[PDB]
């Protein structure tokens, strides 16, 4: 049986064991973890991490194992992250918090960032002169994707590719021009990461006033190629692949994190992860999830 | 200065603040324009998430950079 450990939730906290599970599954992720901690046998996040991330990328050792995480959450809540142990929280701030923390410890060199590190671009033109102000460049270790208005099937790539439209900016100073004016901004991406966090934004803003989760289904694919969102017209080949998928079940102030992943070799097997309960699951049941977090590694 | 805060719904708005200004105030002028209140917003740059209670001088915001707007889902 290709079953990976459980997680025991103790208090809320499978925002937490819903993240693990998805980044186990990455294991471009747990090789830079690895070359990173390699330096310690010359406390820190990163021994913390991998020593759970290392257990979860594995097939369990023993009959329907279960493990505990809570070590992780007692650092963060020490150094990085001051939260409850029993609160709901929010998988993708989770993952800002890891994120961070371990872009602080590598700062403390000839080691490279960790893989979920990109840059995107940031293009404007005044729209009265045009004339194109310098390009920005902006890291990234996640893109959050504004999920689109009857839109038919709705689908990873339109969310992609409003994320990347151009859109017009009224009352910006331009230097030619002198001035304030209107300009055309667009976002692109210039250096895509080995490891791509894709977190879909099921918060919007009602027009009363009021939070709104977007349950609609957005369709993704096991497959993704990223050559069309790219800056520069390099010749490189960007072809994603589908690690696993987090998904949130319930509304806005309640909910539950759900994670599917594939099976670790010791591959095109999945598996359906909820806290302590792992089951195998197919394709058909993954493509059909409501995404939450998608995690994707360069091929 | 004059900066870009890219919004819930991808759009992105125009904000003038100074080095000096922290982000609770830069919350509230997000709050002035989109009606969010600070404590349901997560401002990100450079793939940080802005700790309310620094200023912009602290994570080196300058003049164009573009703010990511996102709200918190608990689960
Ligand atoms: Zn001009």
């Amino acid at each position: 049986k290709g079953l990976v450990p459980g997680l025991v939730n103790l208090g809320n906290t499978c925002f937490m064991n819903s993240l693990l599970q998805g980044l186990s599954a990455c294991p471009a992720f747990i090789r830079w973890l690895e070359e990173f901690t390699s330096q310690y046998s010359r406390q820190y996040l990163s021994l913390t991490l991998l020593h759970l991330l290392k257990a979860l990328s594995c097939q369990e050792v023993t009959d329907d194992e279960v493990l505990d995480a809570s070590c992780l959450l007692d650092v963060l809540r020490m150094y990085r992250w001051q939260i409850s142990s029993f609160e709901e929280q929010d998988a993708h701030e989770l993952f800002h918090v890891i994120t961070s923390s371990l872009e602080d410890e590598r700062d403390r060199h000839w080691k490279s960032q960790h893989p979920f590190h990109g840059r995107l671009t940031s293009n404007m033109v005044c729209k009265h002169c045009e004339h194109q102000s310098p390009v920005r460049f902006d890291t990234f270790d996640s893109l959050s994707l504004s999920i689109p208005a009857w839109g038919h099937p709705l689908t990873l790539d339109h969310c992609l590719h409003h994320f990347i439209s151009s859109e017009s900016v009224r009352d910006v100073v331009c230097d030619n021009c002198t001035k304030r004016t209107t300009f055309v901004k667009q976002l692109k991406l210039g250096k895509l990461p080995q490891c791509l966090c894709i977190h879909l934004q099921r918060l919007s803003w009602s027009s009363h006033g009021t939070p709104l989760k977007r349950h609609e289904h957005v369709q993704f694919n096991e497959d993704l190629d990223m050559d069309e969102y790219k800056y520069h017209s390099n010749a490189s080949t960007y072809l994603f692949r589908l690690m696993a998928v987090v998904v949130h079940h319930g509304d806005m102030h309640s909910g539950h994190f759900v994670t599917y992943r594939r099976s670790p070799p010791s591959s095109n097997q999945w598996l359906w992860v909820s806290d302590d309960t792992v089951r195998k699951a197919s394709l058909q049941e993954v493509l059909s999830s409501s995404a939450y977090l998608l995690f994707y590694e360069r091929v | 200065m004059q900066i870009f805060v890219k919004t819930l719904t991808g759009k992105t708005i125009t904000l003038e603040v100074e080095p000096s200004d922290t982000i609770e105030n830069v919350k509230a002028k997000i709050q002035d324009k989109e009606g969010i209140p600070p404590d349901q917003q997560r401002l990100i740059f450079a793939g940080k998430q802005l700790e309310d209670g620094r200023t912009l001088s602290d994570y080196n915001i300058q003049k164009e950079s573009t703010l990511h707007l996102v709200l918190r889902l608990r689960g």
